[PDB]
């Protein structure tokens, strides 16, 4: 459910 | 600092030790460490310094904001007062996330970026500088917003220069800049437009090159080429 | 200790927000706190001071056995010799586990233990004193580590005679006591059978009970019921 | 797998 990031 | 006394090499060995036992803290540490001997890292070490620093902030983050929508519930009209303490302990989690954004920004300034001159590692080094100031954006609520924005922007936009003269459009490392840039402009920056279309075109850059990639290149890249995907069907 | 200006409430009031927030260290330190202000615990405060420090040591356990299987595999013929980091760094994890485990047996000590006249908090204490020798034992190698495996069964043993006098046999603090008595055989002191049948007149005891009890006293009970079960699936 | 303590 979040936005992803990396 | 503590790690002084302890050889680099052996500060690497304990940091992948760590990192299999989970201990994120004691990771960052040893790889604060190891930074602190004043030589390069390479990319091995590079990626270890930025998981050790990923886990332990993400761990701070979601705690930030479980406190925080309890306080901005307990502010609510009908709430029952309940004290100081929900802001206390919130400011608390918070100065400590603080404080852990501001250590790896010291890395960063004092030596890690002026020393890296090739792309994989500047890109990566200017990519963990505009991270570690949109963490410092996402708890900013002070004078200091705009300019705390600002250093994102402006190191994200520096990465995004050089990853694209200097690295294919399949790189990971350039991938996941531009996938963090995006999220900078949708959550931080009040640019969900700028947001999408990043993601976009990165993508479709990306998928145009693909035929150029042995196989391991190929999982590696369309990973985070799923990540992006993942962002705009959220956003769309 | 550094909780020393803080009012008793608002200690136990952090550390519930702590608990939501997953800041199980913190939790502790509140909890600490409040234990060294000096009154007694209620039922509710005990269990926060209880899940506190078992999720702070079930952490530094989890790596410690990581670690250790690591550093066993090292001592293996035909392991390359890769230097003293891995024990230095296991013997780092296992002093910080000790020092929670004297900690918590420090607050039991000083003056929990002494002051709990009813059964359900002195049998309480008693089974955490237990606990935490157990953890322990599960580090010891040395001089000490029949007298940490006594002082575990002695706690443990005085706990289960005042629960077997003053708990019905489904109170679920009668049956955790058990349980982990029941593991201490096991695993501990190289008695399975004194384990198994343990657990087996425990588990038969408590059924036989459960017709006296609400339906949410029923759940409370037949939980750590399956958890008897679940040991005695595994060792029999 | 892990035995069950609480
Ligand atoms: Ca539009
Ligand atoms: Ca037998
Ligand atoms: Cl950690
Ligand atoms: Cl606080
Ligand atoms: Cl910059
Ligand atoms: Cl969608
Ligand atoms: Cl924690
Ligand atoms: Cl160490
Ligand atoms: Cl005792
Ligand atoms: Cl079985
Ligand atoms: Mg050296
Ligand atoms: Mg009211
Ligand atoms: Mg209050
Ligand atoms: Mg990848
Ligand atoms: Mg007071
Ligand atoms: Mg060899
Ligand atoms: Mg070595
Ligand atoms: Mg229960």
């Amino acid at each position: 459910k979040r936005r992803k990031s990396v | 600092g503590a790690m002084g006394s302890m050889e680099r090499a052996s500060l690497i060995q304990k940091a992948k030790l760590a990192e299999q036992a989970e201990r994120y803290e004691d990771m960052a540490a040893f790889m604060k460490g190891a930074v602190e001997k004043g030589e390069e890292l390479s990319v091995e070490e590079r990626n270890l310094l930025s998981v050790a620093y990923k886990n332990v902030v993400g761990g701070q983050r979601a705690a930030w904001r479980v406190l925080s929508s309890i306080e901005q519930k307990s502010n609510e009209e009908g709430s029952e007062e309940k004290g100081p303490e929900v802001r206390e302990y919130r400011e608390k989690v918070e100065t400590e996330l603080q404080g852990v954004c501001d250590t790896v920004l010291g890395l960063l300034d004092s030596h890690l970026i002026k020393e890296a001159g090739d792309a994989e590692s500047r890109v990566f080094y200017l990519k963990m500088k505009g991270d570690y100031y949109r963490y410092l954006a996402e708890v900013a609520t002070g004078d200091d917003k705009k300019r705390i924005i600002d250093s994102a922007r402006s190191a994200y936009q520096e990465a995004m220069d050089i990853s694209k003269k200097e690295m294919p459009p399949t790189h990971p490392i350039r991938l996941g800049l531009a996938l963090n840039f995006s999220v900078f402009h949708y959550e931080i920056a009040n640019s969900p437009e700028e947001a999408i279309s990043l993601a976009k075109t990165t993508f479709d850059e990306a998928m145009a090159d693909l035929h150029t990639l042995s196989e391991d290149s190929y999982k590696d890249s369309t990973l985070i080429m799923q990540l992006l995907r993942d962002n705009l069907t959220l956003w769309t």
